[PDB]
């Protein structure tokens, strides 16, 4: 709840600093393919399995 | 026959590659007092590219007599072997470790069945433990060191020269290249023109350099002065 | 960062914005997003920067062989099979999304690549944040139409994408690849103009030197 | 976690482990030999994983043997480092050995002191503290260590480095081992703190 | 190589393999032994090939234990051997590891028999060499009983009362007619056998050109030269 | 399981429990901890029972290949290395092996205490297993070097008994071994409740 | 969380035949500077340089990979490496690590064979971008950055250029707390370089 | 015996010399004639196609590009020149791959002669029967089967490098002068009345090497005529 | 043809190996409790020629040299695998490589090569020697065979140098094998050079005692 | 997405809709669905995009060795059990194909997700197909003329595109006959503004 | 992959032990409703929410 703020400024650490840093609410130049967050490709666009069981596979 | 002894106990290709190396260009090495000489004769005259002396190291160069493309093959696997030595243990190696590369692929070409042997000889400048050194490797991949030493065409006129005429004096490198021209010239005439097609390098374990023909000829100039 | 990409009567506009990202810092204001393939084919693309020059590379080589050895113009169908045989075994862990366009034998052609190896032919395309604000302008003023409305319609989608996106950049890029040959405009579009300050000049006292070594280069 | 301290005056380095071999909960050993004297003039100590540390240690010492012996390789603590650096990267992303090492000796170019920590990065530097003592012994290094301190000195500072990690540490050590390596040798101190 | 590989598998218009037949005549070329087994030892005595008294004569020992309670006796071509009871060894081994005991001795002898002849495989540790092994082995042991056998580098093995291979070996078969009886005492029957290994040993027999193996169900003991002594003396 | 093994002037102790357990189970009560692979090695198995049995008994194979090749006994610092090879080799696989590999090298005694991580220490006093703790405490203030071979056995079958007193996963009979010069000798199988 | 254990910065800045390369002499092992004297800034000529961010170890042994490369290369050519070359082949020595990346950013600097400065970077897998202002990498990217942005004009003389970007790199790492306490200023032009250590905060 | 495959087809003979690399030579030296002349300020190389069959002289090439500055021509066995060609594109393509430049004459030539050397060693392979000349960054390099290389000012390669090489030796100088006289040269030197079809032509010229298309070369020879 | 039999029943191609190992210099040893002296023939009355030392260290520790006769290249292999050995062995085991099990490894590593169709076999003979506890000194043929020799002589000439040392009158190491050496050589076209190996300790004899004790043989 | 094959008097009918989506996204809206894989082979492609483009990509060049190694036309059957094979031995590849073609009699193949292959006489699929079960079952009669067939597939792509997000734009349709293939275009105009 | 086995068996525990158990492959008096695996009510038969986007819920 209290966020841990400060940690690293309070123990040798044998990143929370003292103040709250922003954005707290990779080495590759990587940018993204499209303004959705995760999109990158088509959608995989076929009748989705739903129902049957799960939890007892087995019992056809 | 291939790479297989005979009822002489001699490998027949070894020797036949030993003798190939008789037909290459002549190559000729020096200890001297401050340095090592590395001599080669072309046989075309080019300058824009150096064909008979190349670097391996900053502490080690190779004449080359033989086969050129197994020269070549081999001069950059020691190239490489070179380098990854330092990769290795973070810096250069002696003339010492490059023999034992080219001398273990020759070996290993000369034991083979079904492969020849390397029809070529290098002579390595170089140093060890401060002082310098002239080592050699046959097509057999033996490692001979030299005080002096000469492959190629004229290889046994001028190797019996330099044990029977030298004057066994330690001398500067400068001294020691005048020997060898005035030899070259004792043994056969033609070196006493056409030196166009020379390649001589004053190895220092730092500041090695080579020569241009304004310095053969002003070498020239003391057996000029010296024969008359 | 916005890319487009316009099919017209006999050619392809490959645009493109000049901008670089890493987060949200702009980490080169002029790059060139636009990668040769051929004199005949161009690819942008938007993704990890690395992969989309290696991906691209590896087609450029391999229609260079190609076409060197078998002494003819090689086909966009070709590129697109390279690109689509090298990334899909990766899973799309090789994240480059590409716009593939040129001319060759059967014409003009224009190609949308995705990271995990579908591609798609297409009349009109954008990659890249931005491609949205891209391809609204796309679909309302794509026509048929030649050389000259294709590249204003491409510029106007692009500069949409400049003006609406964070990540898209200041400049335009342009490259036409036409029956008649490929001709390329680099910067065509300086819509990101920045403003004129004066340069800021620290004394040389401002500085102190503990120790100094200088080498001579030989 | 393994505590080791190496100092290097003029013409000469300390280099100072814990002898205690131990794990979470038990202390095996309190007197064991972290060290390996590849020759007389180079002497490096492992730290980490027991299992991992002992096996790389005992590679990298036979390979300097036989690099020393068939190429006649130049031992030095930079060699030895190098060598050191290049077994722990071959490995780190396929097999990662967990122990780092103290490398120290004495070249031509004067005393050396390397470090090569777990990931395989060398530094070389005038003292190193790795394990605990890089959180509380280089406080105590910066104020006590000097260029001109005499091998008495050298120990005296691994002594009071130690003497903080005894203090202060929650961990326990009770016996160091400290191996002098200069022109006259290689000579081995053992102190009960 | 294929043309190598068919070298060594072309059949002779006799029929047995031609490697084979050159391996017969190279096995014969080493020096005496006898191999004597009875209803409760068996004896194994060969001769050193001491090329010159300079060579240690310790360190030129000619029998091999290949596990416990089973020793070879080998002649022909001495390199060959090193390999040979190299690989008996690791089959031993083996087996003990699988079956947690000492292999029958003819359980050996059948391994040692299909590595021989699959010198034509490419795979390398299910074959002894390329070739057959110049040499002729003498392997005794004790499983249950004492047991000897000879393996040719024809790869055939049979288990014998009494043998000799070597350079001596059919003059001794022509004397184990008379000479043995598996009757006798172990002391009797080495006396025995070490006259025999005189009778065609090239220099005068002592305890220092001769080396004796007996195993019995009690020991797999190695006579030391004052042994040798106590009975040739 | 609780294991002991020290050194001391006459000789060398060894001493272990012979419980077997899965969970809260006691599947078995008369499990020999203790490999002999040869007259002057033993090795003291702990942990997975499957695991340590297997790669003690590939070691006592070893030791024997290498008794017929060399015509020489096996040191223990080879016999130790090959088993804690063995294991390394499958280090982050989850292998459970603890074991201290006992012997002597001619004239000397060594105690090489080997388990599933690679490790492999020499020392001359060891405990492992779950009751090693209390086998410890027993050991810390009454081992000393200068024990005769009567006080050394009785302080292993001792520290042993006390162990099994006192941990769950222990308590079978006190298997003692006591190794020489000349070999080794087991010298009971007690049960520990008729101390 | 790798590249900021060591920690440590690099600074590019490209005058009028001169380029300033910039590095911070610390070496971290997290909070603790376990050293005040490590360059990450290394010299296979006096005219080619190059520094690495990131993890250390990587750094060098790409230095020593780099080095074979190079003088393999200078053996083969009968001409030195050109700069745009080196960064080339350095891009090409990362992306073949693609599947496990070295966890490096790198930044080349140099003169070319006609004695114009240069300099790049590229991050772990070899992305690499051509600079003809100035190019930063490591923790303190984003104050180098943004100073140098505000600092930065075309074509400063020697002097001017190693002042402006000296002051750069010491008031982004005073902003960096990692950012170090020594500092190292390769003075590079045509004719060789300059070494010129300084210091800025004492903490 | 069968023929085995793990034979050393290239061996030194009691002369010291190897055998089936002269044989190699003497293959490749039967080849068609083609030429090479350097020039104070570019190089040319032409080479004669012959068109024994229906050939389709417009479609098929002698010269061919290796890269934006290198090009090659061959006098020797056609398959064994396409199995070189393939490996040089190779070369150089791996060398743009790392660098990203275009691969320099001598390290190209060096790695290609490396390449086509492992042949006299290679257990069961004979060495290529092909003569290669090469042309870029000003120079020229001549490949021999063996893997040998030397850099060359004017070069001949073919059945008629007995004769050819004279011209080029006595009238090196201005590139498109030089052009004109390797160009005029070579009619003394076919078979046959040289059509613009027969002759393919390929210069290197400040910063890139280009290949002559049938109208260049039509050009070329009306400007002798 | 290579791992093949002849049709008399030989290994023809590891005869023609051992007499390639035959031609070459001769190296004479003799050995006593506590100490070896052995003695190389060179060829050096060529003066630019350089000569290179035949005794080489396998193990500085354990204190084991190694010296050879015939093909030399072959040599630097069998020298290279001797020391691989050694480390490999310390490395697997944790423990010194026995002197006995590192002969029988090079041993079994010549073998090696004498079973293979591809590979040519060694044509050296090799001597391995130690002198830790006792000397000993193993002679390894290029078949794959080995044996400890009290003393003895390798090369071209080995035959009569052999005859000389087998059964004398004298026990003096050195005399032993400076005499057996003196007996064959040249004098003046190949010279004499001596060693002495003793406990973890190695010294050259110099050439004046070595000229006055073979005066009595080459005269 | 809404692809469906439905065969009726000497031909194959296929239809699919021209929607690409992306998340809400259209990343396209004219996509063609209908992958020829030969003159007379012809598959409806769904699940993963760039999956089913490789495994269209792979048996596009077996139906033509095949073909050409018997010297027959490609086959339906073949192409279908090639398919197949790659989407069984292949189970990280999320593929499932509609492959209808024409080589002696019309065909209709079902490769399912998972590899299971079926032959119906007619079939639908995509994510649109869900809601069109009910009317296919219904309106579906053996033996269509190619007037009743593009109505019915017309009737069951409209009712699927309306309902499915996914599903959307003009219906593609191709009638593969022994005479050859020819495609039909129903605009979405007419769908959408209807 | 080799289980720990022994685990708790070789160290204080400061339940994996010597001898391999079958649980590797509560105190409730609990009994099944359905012999099915973990089910015990009828199942949610409504129409299930599929496709649209919960990387971007936000992008209406």
């Amino acid at each position: 709840g209290f966020g841990n703020v400060g940690e690293d400024d309070l123990h040798p650490q044998i990143k929370k600093g003292a103040i709250f840093s922003p954005e707290e609410f990779d080495g590759i130049d990587k940018t993204d393919i499209f303004p959705l967050k995760k999109k990158r490709d088509p959608d995989s666009d076929h009748f989705k399995k739903t129902g049957g069981d799960d939890d007892n596979p087995f019992l056809y | 026959s291939s790479n297989t002894f005979t009822e002489e106990g001699r490998l027949l290709q070894t020797e036949y590659a030993i003798k190939n190396v008789s037909k290459g260009g002549t190559i000729i090495g020096l200890v001297c007092k401050d340095g090592v000489i590395l001599l080669g004769i072309n046989k075309t005259e080019l300058l824009d590219e150096r064909e008979k002396i190349y670097k391996i190291n900053p502490k080690v160069y190779v004449s080359v007599s033989g086969l050129f493309g197994d020269a070549m093959l081999l001069k950059k696997y020691g190239q490489v072997k070179a380098q990854d030595f330092l990769y290795e243990f973070d810096y250069d190696c002696d003339i010492d470790r490059i023999c034992n590369f080219i001398s273990e692929k020759k070996q290993l070409f000369t034991q083979y069945n079904s492969t020849r042997p390397f029809g070529f000889s290098f002579i390595y400048a170089g140093m060890k433990n401060n002082k310098f050194k002239l080592c050699s490797t046959d097509p057999s991949g033996t490692i001979n060191e030299w005080k002096g030493v000469c492959f190629g065409e004229n290889e046994d006129a001028i190797n019996n020269g330099l044990r029977n005429d030298f004057p066994d004096e330690e001398m500067d490198m400068e001294r020691g290249l005048f020997e060898i021209f005035k030899i070259l010239s004792k043994v056969t005439e033609c070196s006493a023109k056409d030196h166009k097609k020379y390649e001589i390098l004053y190895f220092k374990n730092e500041e090695s350099r080579f020569l241009e023909f304004e310095e053969i000829e002003n070498i020239l100039l003391r057996i000029e002065e010296e024969k008359n | 960062t916005t890319i487009v990409g316009v099919k017209y009567k006999g050619g392809v506009v490959i645009c493109a914005d000049t901008r670089s990202t890493s987060g949200p810092i702009v980490a080169d204001k002029n790059c060139s997003k636009i990668h040769y393939i051929s004199d005949n084919i161009q690819a942008c693309g938007a993704g990890t920067s690395a992969d989309i020059t290696r991906v691209t590379r590896k087609a450029s080589k391999v229609l260079s062989i190609f076409s060197k050895t078998y002494n003819r113009l090689p086909r966009v169908s070709h590129c697109v099979r390279t690109c689509q045989l090298h990334l899909h075994p990766y899973q799309g862990h090789i994240s480059a999304a590409l716009v593939v366009g040129g001319v060759d034998d059967t014409g003009a052609h224009l190609y949308d690549v995705y990271p995990h190896g579908s591609s798609n032919s297409v009349s009109y395309t954008a990659l890249g944040s931005g491609s949205l604000a891209a391809i609204s302008i796309l679909e309302a003023g794509y026509k048929d139409m030649n050389r000259e409305e294709a590249m204003e319609l491409a510029c106007a989608a692009i500069e949409a994408g400049i003006m609406n996106d964070l990540y898209s950049g200041s400049n335009i890029d342009v490259c036409v690849i036409s029956q008649e040959g490929r001709e390329m405009f680099r910067n065509y579009k300086k819509v990101g103009v920045r403003n004129e300050v004066p340069k800021f000049q620290y004394p040389r006292s401002s500085v102190k030197i503990l120790k100094e070594d200088i080498y001579k280069y030989i | 976690m393994e505590s080791s301290v190496a100092l290097k005056g003029n013409d000469f380095v300390i280099i100072g482990t814990d002898s205690s071999v131990k794990n979470s909960y038990l202390v095996l050993k309190r007197e064991e030999d972290k060290f390996y004297n590849i020759n007389n003039k180079v002497v490096f100590t492992y730290l980490g994983d027991q299992g991992d540390a002992f096996r790389t240690s005992s590679f990298i010492n036979e390979k300097l043997v036989y690099e020393e012996i068939q190429n006649n390789v130049e031992i030095t603590p930079k060699v030895t480092a190098n060598v050191i650096q290049k077994t722990l990267y071959d490995n780190l992303r396929s097999h990662p050995k967990n122990c780092y090492f103290l490398v120290g000796g004495l070249s031509q170019d004067g005393p050396e002191l390397y470090s090569v920590d777990l990931y395989g990065s060398l530094h070389e530097n005038d003292f190193m503290a790795v394990g605990i003592s890089t959180y509380f012994c280089y406080g105590v290094l910066d104020k006590e260590y000097h260029k001109n301190i005499t091998k008495e000195d050298g120990i005296k500072i691994i002594q009071k480095c130690f003497d903080v990690l005894k203090q202060r540490c929650s961990v326990d050590i009770s016996n160091i081992e400290i191996k002098i390596v200069s022109k006259e040798g290689v000579e081995t101190i053992n102190k009960v703190l | 190589s294929i043309v190598s590989r068919q070298n060594a598998n072309t059949y002779s218009a006799e029929g047995r393999l031609y490697q084979v037949e050159y391996a017969m005549q190279a096995m014969n070329l080493g020096t005496s032994s006898i191999g004597i087994k009875t209803k409760d030892y068996v004896l194994l005595a060969s001769e050193k090939k001491i090329i010159s008294k300079l060579q240690n004569p310790s360190s030129v020992k000619k029998h091999y234990r290949v596990y416990d309670h089973i020793a070879l006796g080998f002649s022909g071509i001495s390199a060959d051997v090193k390999t040979i009871v190299d690989k008996s060894r690791n089959f031993a081994i083996n087996h003990e590891y699988l079956y947690d005991e000492n292999c029958k001795v003819e359980r050996l002898l059948e391994h040692l028999a299909d590595l021989s002849l699959n010198f034509d495989k490419k795979e390398a540790d299910e074959k002894i060499f390329s070739r057959p092994f110049g040499a002729s082995l003498l392997i005794i042991g004790y499983d249950t009983e004492p047991r000897l056998f000879s393996l040719d580098p024809s790869g055939s093995y049979l288990e014998y009362h009494a043998k000799a291979i070597g350079s001596g070996s059919e003059v001794i078969e022509n004397m184990l007619e008379q000479e043995f009886d598996p009757n006798v005492d172990i002391n009797s029957g080495l006396k025995n056998i070490l006259n025999m290994l005189s009778k065609v040993m090239k220099d005068k027999i002592n305890n220092f050109n001769v080396e004796i193996t007996a195993i019995t169900k009690n020991e797999c003991k190695i006579l030391t030269p004052e042994e040798i002594e106590q009975f040739l003396e | 399981t609780t294991t002991l093994a020290f050194i001391f002037q006459g000789g060398m102790v060894i001493a272990v429990d012979s419980r077997a357990s899965a969970g809260s189970y006691i599947a078995s009560q008369n499990v020999h901890k203790v490999i002999r692979v040869n007259k002057h090695l033993i090795g003291t198995m702990a942990g997975g029972a499957s695991d340590c049995y297997f790669w003690e008994k590939k070691m006592g194979l070893y030791a024997k290949l290498y008794e017929l090749k060399n015509n020489k006994r096996i040191s223990v610092s080879a016999a130790s290395m090959y088993l804690s090879n063995c294991v390394y080799s499958y280090k982050g696989q989850g292998l459970s092996l603890g074991s201290m590999v006992c012997g002597y090298d001619g004239d000397k005694p060594v105690i090489y205490y080997v388990d599933d991580a690679g490790q492999r220490l020499s020392g001359d006093l060891f405990s492992v297993g779950s009751g090693s703790t209390i086998a410890y405490g027993v050991l810390n203030e009454s081992y000393r070097f200068d024990l005769t071979k009567e006080e050394a056995l009785n302080l292993g079958k001792k520290a042993i008994w006390h162990a099994t007193h006192r941990d769950a996963y222990s308590g079978g009979n006190v298997n003692l071994y006591f190794m020489d010069k000349n070999g080794w000798e087991h010298l009971g199988t007690f049960d520990v409740d008729k101390f | 969380d790798i590249s900021q254990h060591y920690g440590g910065s690099l600074l590019a800045m490209i005058g009028k035949s001169s380029v300033a390369f910039l590095s911070d002499k610390r070496l971290g092992s997290g909070p603790i500077s376990v050293s005040k004297n490590f360059t990450k800034i290394y010299s296979l000529t006096p005219r080619l340089f190059f520094g690495f961010t990131g993890l250390v170890s990587d750094g060098e042994m790409l230095f020593k990979k780099i080095r074979k490369n190079y003088n393999l290369f200078v053996q083969d050519n009968n001409k030195d490496m050109e700069p745009s070359e080196l960064s080339n082949m350095i891009s090409y020595i990362l992306y073949q690590k693609r599947l496990q990346p070295y966890y490096v950013a790198v930044i080349v600097c140099g003169m070319t064979l006609d004695k114009k400065p240069y300099a790049s970077s590229m991050d772990c897998i070899g992305a690499m971008k051509e600079t003809s202002e100035f190019v930063t990498s490591g923790t303190a990217s984003k104050n180098l950055m943004g100073l140098s942005e505000a600092l930065f004009y075309p074509e400063m003389e020697d002097e001017d250029l190693f002042t402006t970007s000296v002051q750069t790199f010491l008031n982004s790492s005073d902003r960096d707390t990692f950012g170090g306490m020594g500092f190292e200023c390769l003075l590079i032009n045509p004719e060789g370089y300059k070494r010129r250590e300084f210091v800025g905060r004492c903490d | 015996m069968f023929l085995d495959t793990h034979k050393q087809l290239t061996l030194f003979t009691s002369e010291g010399k190897l055998d089936q690399c002269d044989n190699a030579l003497k293959a490749a030296t039967q080849g068609s004639l083609s030429v090479g002349c350097v020039s104070e300020n570019g190089v040319v190389l032409a080479s004669l196609k012959e068109s024994n069959n229906l050939v389709i002289l417009s479609e098929y090439k002698k010269i061919y590009q290796i890269s934006p500055n290198l090009g090659i021509t061959y006098s020797g066995c056609q398959p064994d020149f396409r199995i070189q060609y393939n490996l040089s594109l190779k070369i150089s393509e791996e060398y743009t791959d790392i660098y990203s430049t275009n691969i320099p004459i001598r390290l190209f030539v060096e790695q290609f002669s490396r390449q086509i050397q492992e042949y006299t060693i290679k257990k069961g392979y004979r060495p290529f029967g092909t003569l290669l000349l090469i042309v870029g960054d000003n120079k020229m390099y001549r490949v021999d089967p063996s893997g040998s290389y030397t850099s060359l000012q004017v070069g001949t390669i073919g059945r008629e490098y007995t004769e050819s090489g004279r011209l080029l030796e006595r009238r090196k100088g201005m590139l498109d002068d030089n052009i004109s006289t390797c160009v005029e040269c070579i009619r003394e030197y076919c078979g046959r009345s040289v059509k613009s079809e027969d002759i393919d032509i390929g210069v290197y010229r400040g910063q890139e090497f280009r290949v002559y298309s049938k109208e260049e070369v039509q050009e070329v020879f009306d400007s002798i005529n | 043809a290579l791992g093949i039999f002849s049709p008399d029943g030989r290994l023809i191609q590891v005869e023609y190996a051992q007499q390639a190992s035959e031609q070459g210099s001769l190296v004479v040893f003799s050995s006593d409790t506590n100490e070896i002296c052995l003695s190389i023939e060179t060829k050096t009355h060529n003066k630019m020629l350089i000569d290179q030392n035949k005794l080489l260290p396998v193990d500085k520790d354990l204190n084991i040299w190694y010296t050879f006769s015939g093909i030399k290249p072959d040599s630097y292999k069998v020298l290279n695998e001797a020391r691989l050995i050694c480390r490999n062995y310390k490395i697997k085991t944790g423990t010194n490589i026995s002197f006995d099990e590192l002969a029988y490894e090079l041993s079994l590593y010549k073998q090696k090569f004498t079973l293979d169709s591809s590979m040519r076999p060694f044509g050296i003979r090799s001597i391995l020697l130690q002198v830790k506890d006792m000397a000993k000194i193993y002679v390894l043929e290029p078949d794959g065979n080995y044996s400890e020799y009290k003393c003895g002589a390798v090369g071209q000439k080995s035959v009569s140098v052999c005859e000389y040392l087998e059964k004398c009158e004298e026990e003096d190491i050195i005399f032993r094998s400076v005499s057996g050496l003196g007996t064959v050589v040249q004098s003046d076209k190949n010279k004499v050079m001596s060693y002495v190996i003793s406990k973890d300790e190695i010294r050259r004899v110099e050439d004046e005692t070595v000229s006055q004790i073979i005066s009595t043989v080459s005269v | 997405t809404t692809i469906m094959a439905v065969k009726y008097a000497d031909g194959i009918l296929i239809g699919a809709d021209c929607r690409t989506s992306m998340g809400t996204y259209v990343s396209s809206r004219f996509t063609d669905k209908l992958t020829k894989i030969s003159d007379n082979i012809y598959c409806c492609r769904s699940g993963s995009a760039a999956d089913t483009q490789a495994i269209t990509q792979y048996i596009t060049e077996l139906v033509q060795r095949s073909s050409f190694i018997d010297k027959e036309i490609p086959s339906v059957k073949k192409a279908a059990m090639a398919a197949k094979d790659i989407i069984y031995r292949y189970p990280n590849m999320l593929a499932g194909l509609i492959i209808a073609g024409y080589d002696t009699k019309p065909r209709i193949f079902n490769i399912s997700l998972g590899g299971t292959m079926t032959e119906a006489e007619w079939q639908i699929g995509g994510s649109g197909s869900a809601y069109i079960y009910g009317l296919c079952d219904t309106t579906f009669k053996p033996n269509m003329n190619l007037e009743e067939a593009l109505e019915f597939v017309k009737l069951a792509v409209t009712c699927a595109i309306k309902r499915d997000n996914a599903s959307g734009g003009c219906i593609r349709m191709a009638s593969i006959t022994r005479e050859g293939v020819q495609r039909f275009f129903y605009s979405g105009d007419k769908i959408l503004n209807s």
